[PDB]
């Protein structure tokens, strides 16, 4: 729409991207600490 | 054994082959009925009566059945009344399969999706021998039912949003109770009035305000809509012309 | 990197991205549930 | 080779893809890019079907069958000798159907009419895809699709129906049957009403929309209308196909048991579960 | 982008109808209007014509329905709860083989025979009603003969095949699930009713009727912006809607119908769906004991 | 408790009330018929 | 709490209340009839 | 929709609710005396 | 949270809320009746 | 409207509070009868 | 986070959000009921 | 629909926090009752 | 090759690019899951 | 072949070739995956 | 349809393609280290 009313939309979009990706990686890190999803050469223990 | 007729042939097979013969005859009959409009076929370029047709030609075209009207009129089907070979367009290639370049503004030249059948200049009749498509002014008894947006006075806009005009009147079919046309007064020419088919409208009752939008033609195209004579009763040819013009929008709404 | 939003519809982008990401997350969760190792409801032993 | 009114709408344009390359007619047919692609897929699929007939033992048109791969292959591509030919014919059929619908879209644009017809054909394409792609993928093997054969795909229908020990008890199947039968009844009524209005007898001037409305107002008590009847008929056919698709997705991917004893839930509602 | 799938704006006027001779009975029903029906089609309801044949058909049909319902309720010892539980599984079963085509005891199929006779009489009287209503409005009787095809299938299922077998034992019961079970057991008793070729023809015509009434519905809805819904008027005076409807199918298919002849196709597919079905029902048991063995003999099966 | 009829027109109110009462009475009679104790037609010893 | 009656006219409100309460009473009575303990017609013993 | 008749309606409506609930509670007391519907730890005896 | 009543008229809001609440309560009562233990009509032994 | 919303919410909160309190009483009675949270060994 | 609502109608946003939350809550509750361990009604043993 | 939505957003976020608080309290109670993360041996 | 987009429409090209990449990624991931070796959710071990 | 693009639309030709090449490559890849020897995911033994 | 706009978009498209291809190549390298997808002459040891 407007010329400059997208830079602030970009600001809020990148803020949302950081908020979502941080908690996503946080959840993935807890999942890996609990149970990793890459089996070793002889499988899982 | 129990159901056989001759050794290998039995009753069920015979009845099946009887059905096959009957179905072949029925297909012939149905194709004869199909070939009641636009037949016989013409050449793609010259227009002479020619087509790759076999011994079924004698059975291909049926004798003209006669339709009686409740006015003394009569229609013949097939009536071998054909269109003129020379239309307002030129062959892209002279190969009998090539399409046509329009040689003008195809909206107002009735070429392609703008083309309208060359009907007769009589309005549709009701059970009482009166015009069926009439404006609501000259049908006091008919009224727009409640619980629906009344499309009177609403701005008539195109897809681009430009307000093409304003609706003043509704034209309705008496034989089948439904709105056929909206009468639109041009914002650009008060002395001009046009008819816009109801099938070409969106109700748009759910927005900031109430308006009527058309997705086919643009606002300026409302300056060349075909006109009608009586302004209170419209012939079949006039309505077919107007609907064809409006339907031509989608193909080339932005020049040619 | 700002002209993308004046290229695309901001409402359509949010609606489509939200529903697409939700469907993806739901599929991943159901796949994990269908997995013997990563089903956090049945809780079968890792060994 | 043209109708009396044909050499008036044969304008160019209205094609999605191809520009002016394939915007032409061959005989009565319009070709377009998607006509070329539907020829491409149809020729290949039919040639593969005839090739599978040659590999088969019959040449009897009703005993010619293209079987899908055994379920032991799962969703894997199969060797052409044993299962793969059915898969390629399936993909060619899907491509040909999509090309057909898209060519119909181009014809609709060229004639400036609505796109209702290709949209309605999309439902038949979806039913076929659900039968050969969606359901076999959910069930986990290409061997749950039906064989491409005249009488053998009926053997598939019967075998899968009796796999749930009575397939009539599938409630979505009941609803699809109801819609199909109602579509046939409505089509009979509509064709009959139009023919009777157009052909009223000796003398008997052609009747108008008011006579058609009056006929079903007198006989039934309600008349849909000359416009609404085509609406309800298209919706009836499309809903019959939708509920058939639903009943086939429900069987196998979702429900893997006897349909007749699915209805015991009804027998044991708390206000008559006498026990 | 409008589609004529729903009518956004409706019109309501003074109800009116085509003129009929007064006759013994007047039009009945004090016509009213409905909103959803007007959204999908017309909004007016009634009035319904109730002539002498209408009264006769309604009385016979109501007698049959009351007999059937009374028997269904009595089969569960008049328990409304257990009637609710077993309603689908309830059925008025036909008389056994030993009674032939004569009257069975009321508990042993006499009620089934009486109900079937009354239902057949009401259906035939309804056929006469359709014929007379079409003739009264100075119209043709195409609906009556299309209905006669369905009545042929119904009578073949219920009466004609019992006549040929001399036995009502294998007729279809008056129940929701029982008549489906009759269908299943009829197919099983006579060897994979798929191998009945008239069953194949009937399925072909049912599929074709659905296909045709989707094609035609979508075509008329696609040309409804051009006056294409007004089919009879395009039949008597061919407009551009009919021309484009024909040219679409001519370009996509190679051939086309007329606005008038497409409904002839529609009539015949529907009629044949039940005509071939009645023939296939009349052929099983009488001529062909096992349809699978007939298919094996005639090359439909790989001859195990 | 008389001011009801200002709203409910007696004509349709009586028809609906009569139909409901008949349906209820028929339902109760059928339920009684089903039960082995209160079936007055078949007849069964209480003891 | 009387303010209900300028949004819900007593005609429709009371007819809806009557239908709802009658249906609920039928429901509860039938549910009781399906249980052995509370079927007052069959009258199975408490023990 | 004058509010005077609204109040007159509401008063007898409340009285009707009161008598309905009273007779219903009397019926429930009679049924509970007949057979209680809350089983104990061991169930119904 | 008083301003919520300008988005939704109490007319439709209360009928929708009441029908949803009744459906939820009825479904919970069915679930309790059907399971094993909170069925207060059959009243089986806990142990 | 705007004036009606004040008292409408004023009694909506009270009505929902009364409904919630009755529900809480009902749940407390049911819990006294039979708790719906099992134990490490299930339902005693 | 100040100007989101200019693109979405708050009324339909609330309606859709409430529908989604209720549906997802039902889905999670019924999934847990289908589990052995988290079925609080047809309860089972932790060990 | 530019400034009047500020209050809608503010009480929207208020409802966000309060609903998430009660949901997190519910999850804490459920975890205390029975955790939903299996151990290396499963559920013992 | 900086003149590809001089005539190629950018929005349609990028929408189709994202859709094609996502569909291909789904296909490859599911194919890997179907394998007895690269299925990272079970880990059937190599040797 | 000097100027063959004076006859064929470069956009349509490029899109058609991209689609054809993708479809053919997918077909060849799936055919290889169908085999016992060139299935690089199953990884069967040459010997 | 501005030419300068296309020239500017070329830079961001190239940066996006480079970062995406780098992520994909790093992912493929990690997978290859974890488990190679090119079988040996004796199959998979
Ligand atoms: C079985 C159980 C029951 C199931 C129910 C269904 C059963 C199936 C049957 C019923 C359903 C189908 C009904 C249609 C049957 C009749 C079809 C038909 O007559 O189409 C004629 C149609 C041409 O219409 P026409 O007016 O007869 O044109 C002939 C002209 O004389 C001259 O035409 P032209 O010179 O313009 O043609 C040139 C054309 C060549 O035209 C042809 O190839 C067709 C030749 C025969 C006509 O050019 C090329 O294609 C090359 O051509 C096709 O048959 C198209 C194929 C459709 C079938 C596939
Ligand atoms: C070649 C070898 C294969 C043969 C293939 C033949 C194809 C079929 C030809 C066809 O369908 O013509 C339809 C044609 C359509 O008539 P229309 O142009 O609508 O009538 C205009 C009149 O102004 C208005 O006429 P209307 O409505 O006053 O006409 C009523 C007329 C019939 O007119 C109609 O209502 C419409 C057509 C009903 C079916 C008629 C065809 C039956 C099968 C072909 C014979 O009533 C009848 O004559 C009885 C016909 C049905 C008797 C069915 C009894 C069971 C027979 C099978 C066992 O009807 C007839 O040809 C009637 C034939 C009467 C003799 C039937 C003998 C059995
Ligand atoms: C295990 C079961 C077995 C299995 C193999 C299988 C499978 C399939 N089949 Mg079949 N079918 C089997 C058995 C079997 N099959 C049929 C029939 C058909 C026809 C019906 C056409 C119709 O409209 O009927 C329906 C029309 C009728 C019955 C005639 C008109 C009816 C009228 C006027 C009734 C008027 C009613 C009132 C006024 C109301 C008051 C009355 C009361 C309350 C009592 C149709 C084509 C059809 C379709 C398919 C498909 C698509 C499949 C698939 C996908 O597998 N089947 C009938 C028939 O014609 O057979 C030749 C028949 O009798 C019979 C038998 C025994
Ligand atoms: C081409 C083949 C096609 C196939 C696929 C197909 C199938 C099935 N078609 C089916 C039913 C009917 N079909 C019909 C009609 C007959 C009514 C009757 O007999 O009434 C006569 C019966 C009765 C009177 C008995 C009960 C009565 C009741 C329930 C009322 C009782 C209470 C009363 C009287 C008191 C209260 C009221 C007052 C006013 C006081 C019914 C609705 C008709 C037609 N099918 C055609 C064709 C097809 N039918 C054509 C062209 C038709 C007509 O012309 C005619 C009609 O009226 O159509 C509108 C079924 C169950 C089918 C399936 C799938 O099994
Ligand atoms: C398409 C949908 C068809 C549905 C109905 C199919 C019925 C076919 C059943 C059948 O198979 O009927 C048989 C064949 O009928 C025949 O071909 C008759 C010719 C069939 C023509 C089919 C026309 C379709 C249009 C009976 O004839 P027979 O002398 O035994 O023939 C034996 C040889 O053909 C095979 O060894
Ligand atoms: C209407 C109400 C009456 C309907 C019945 C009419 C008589 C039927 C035959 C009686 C009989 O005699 O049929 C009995 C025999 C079976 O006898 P069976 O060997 O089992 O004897 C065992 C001891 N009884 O049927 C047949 O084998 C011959 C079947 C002939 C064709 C049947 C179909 C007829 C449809 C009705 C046509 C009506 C057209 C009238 C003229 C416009
Ligand atoms: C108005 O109703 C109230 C009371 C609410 C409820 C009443 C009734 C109810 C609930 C009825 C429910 C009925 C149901 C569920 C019916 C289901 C019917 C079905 C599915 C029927 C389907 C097929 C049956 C057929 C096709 C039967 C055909 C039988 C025929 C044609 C038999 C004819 C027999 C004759 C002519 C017998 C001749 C022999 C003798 C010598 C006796 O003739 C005089
Ligand atoms: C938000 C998106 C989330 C992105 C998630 C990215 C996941 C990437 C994780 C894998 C990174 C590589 O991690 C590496 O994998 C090898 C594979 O043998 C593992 O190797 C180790 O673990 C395995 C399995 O427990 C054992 O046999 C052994 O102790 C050792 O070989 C280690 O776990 C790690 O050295
Ligand atoms: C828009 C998205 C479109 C794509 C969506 C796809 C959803 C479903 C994708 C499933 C893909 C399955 O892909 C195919 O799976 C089968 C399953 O037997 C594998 O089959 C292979 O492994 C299995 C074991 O898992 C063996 O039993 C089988 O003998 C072997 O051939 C194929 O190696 C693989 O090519
Ligand atoms: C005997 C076994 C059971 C079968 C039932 C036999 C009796 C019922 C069918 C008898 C035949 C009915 O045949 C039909 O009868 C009615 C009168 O009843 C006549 O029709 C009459 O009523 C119609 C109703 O629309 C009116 O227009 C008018 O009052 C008159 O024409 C028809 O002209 C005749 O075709
Ligand atoms: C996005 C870009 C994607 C790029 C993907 C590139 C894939 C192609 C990588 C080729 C690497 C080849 O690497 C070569 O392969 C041979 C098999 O022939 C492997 O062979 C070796 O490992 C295999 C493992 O099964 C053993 O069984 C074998 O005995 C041993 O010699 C070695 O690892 C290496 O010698
Ligand atoms: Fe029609």
């Amino acid at each position: 729409i407007t010329e400059g009313e997208a830079k602030e939309f970009h600001k809020i979009f990148t803020s949302s991207i950081l908020v979502f990706f941080g908690v996503a990686a946080f959840a993935h890190l807890l999942v890996w600490i609990w149970r990793p999803w890459v089996p070793g050469p002889n499988g899982y223990s | 054994n129990k159901g056989d007729i001759t050794g290998y042939m039995d009753v069920a097979q015979v009845v099946l082959y009887a059905f096959w013969i009957f179905f072949a005859g029925l297909i012939i009959y149905l194709r004869r009925e199909d070939r009641r409009e636009g037949y016989p076929l013409e050449d793609a370029i010259s227009g002479k009566i020619n087509s790759l047709q076999g011994l079924g030609s004698v059975f291909s075209i049926a004798r003209p059945k006669i339709f009686k009207l409740k006015t003394g009129a009569t229609y013949a089907a097939p009536n071998f009344k054909r269109d003129a070979v020379a239309i307002k367009a030129t062959r892209t290639a002279p190969t009998a399969g090539a399409p046509f370049e329009p040689t003008g503004n195809p909206m107002t030249d009735a070429v392609g999706p703008a083309a309208y059948a060359l009907r007769d200049e009589l309005p549709d009749l009701t059970l009482g021998g009166q015009p069926a498509i009439v404006p609501l002014r000259v049908a006091p008894t008919f009224s727009v039912a409640a619980e629906d947006t009344d499309p009177r006075g609403l701005p008539v806009v195109d897809r681009k949003g430009a307000v093409a005009g304003k609706v003043t009147d509704l034209w309705i079919d008496r034989a089948s109770i439904a709105i056929r046309y909206l009468e639109v007064e041009l914002a650009a020419t008060p002395g001009r009035k046009v008819l816009l088919p109801f099938a070409a409208t969106r109700i748009n009752a759910k927005t900031k305000s109430k308006t009527v939008t058309v997705q086919s033609i643009l606002a300026r195209h409302f300056a060349n809509v075909p006109t009608i004579a009586k302004t209170d009763s419209i012939t079949r040819r006039e309505e077919d012309k107007v609907m064809a013009y409006y339907s031509s929008g989608y193909l080339y709404s932005d020049r040619v | 990197m700002w002209r993308i939003w004046q290229l695309f519809d901001p409402r359509q982008a949010l609606v489509g991205l939200a529903t697409f990401l939700f469907v993806l997350a739901l599929l991943i969760h159901f796949i994990l549930l269908s997995t013997e190792r990563f089903n956090w409801l049945e809780g079968a032993s890792t060994k | 080779a043209l109708l009396s009114f044909e050499r008036k709408y044969r304008v160019r344009g209205g094609t999605l893809i191809g520009g002016d390359l394939f915007d032409f007619w061959v005989g009565p047919f319009y070709v377009g890019f998607f006509g070329v692609t539907t020829l491409l897929f149809t020729v290949l699929g039919t040639a593969l079907i005839v090739w599978g007939a040659a590999l088969g033992p019959s040449w009897t048109f009703w005993q010619i069958s293209i079987n899908p791969p055994d379920v032991s292959y799962g969703l894997a591509m199969a060797p052409m000798a044993k299962g793969g030919l059915w898969q390629i014919i399936t993909f060619s059929a899907i491509g040909a159907f999509v090309s057909w619908a898209l060519r119909e879209v181009e014809i609709c644009r060229k004639l400036g009419i609505g796109y209702h017809i290709p949209f309605a054909f999309g439902f038949a394409i979806l039913a076929y895809v659900s039968l050969v792609v969606i359901r076999p993928v959910m069930m986990g093997a290409w061997g749950y699709g039906f064989p491409y054969g005249f009488m053998t795909h009926l053997d598939w229908v019967s075998n899968t129906g009796y796999q749930y020990a009575n397939f009539h008890y599938n409630p979505a199947h009941m609803l699809g049957i109801t819609l199909f039968f109602t579509t046939c009844l409505a089509l009979a009524l509509h064709g009959s009403l139009i023919l009777s209005a157009a052909n009223p007898g000796k003398g008997e001037v052609v009747k108008g929309p008011e006579h058609e409305n009056t006929y079903f107002q007198d006989t039934i008590g309600y008349s849909v209308g000359t416009l609404g009847i085509h609406r309800v008929g298209l919706i009836l056919a499309l809903s019959a196909v939708v509920w058939s698709i639903i009943c086939m997705i429900l069987s196998g991917p979702i429900y893997t048991g006897s349909w007749p004893d699915w209805w015991l839930w009804w027998q044991k509602l708390p206000f008559w579960n006498h026990g | 982008e409008y589609q004529n799938i729903l009518t956004g704006v409706q019109v309501r006027t003074a109800p009116h109808s085509a003129p009929i001779a007064k006759g013994i009975f007047p039009r009945l029903g004090k016509p009213g209007f409905s909103y959803w029906l007007g959204k999908i089609g017309d909004a007016q309801i009634g009035p319904i014509y109730l002539g002498t044949t209408g009264v006769l058909s309604l009385v016979f049909g109501f007698f049959a329905i009351e007999i059937i319902g009374f028997n269904l309720l009595a089969s569960v010892n008049w328990s409304p709860m257990e009637f609710g539980r077993q309603f689908f599984w309830l059925g008025l079963e036909p008389p056994a083989a030993e009674y032939g085509l004569g009257f069975a005891p009321l508990a042993e199929g006499g009620w089934w025979q009486i109900a079937g006779f009354f239902l057949t009489t009401s259906i035939l009287l309804w056929w006469v009603r359709m014929y007379r209503r079409a003739r009264a409005l100075k119209m043709g009787t195409h609906t009556a003969w299309a209905f006669a095809s369905a009545i042929f299938l119904f009578l073949s299922l219920g009466f004609i095949r019992p006549l040929l077998m001399g036995n009502f034992s294998e007729s279809v019961p008056f129940g929701i699930f029982p008549h489906l079970e009759w269908t299943n057991s009829f197919s099983l008793n006579y060897g994979n009713f798929f191998y009945n070729p008239f069953h194949m023809l009937s399925i072909a015509f049912l599929y074709g009727s659905a296909l045709l009434f989707a094609m035609h519905g979508a075509t008329i809805l696609a040309v409804s912006r051009l006056g294409g819904d007004r089919e009879v008027e395009q039949i008597t005076d061919r407009g551009t809607a009919a021309e484009r409807a024909a040219l679409f199918w001519r370009w996509t298919m190679g051939f086309n119908a007329t606005m008038e002849s497409i409904h002839r196709w529609a009539w015949w597919f529907a009629v044949l769906c039940t005509f071939t079905g009645a023939i296939g029902i009349l052929l099983t048991g009488t001529v062909v004991d096992n349809w699978f063995e007939w298919g094996v003999k005639h090359g439909l099966a790989p001859a195990p």
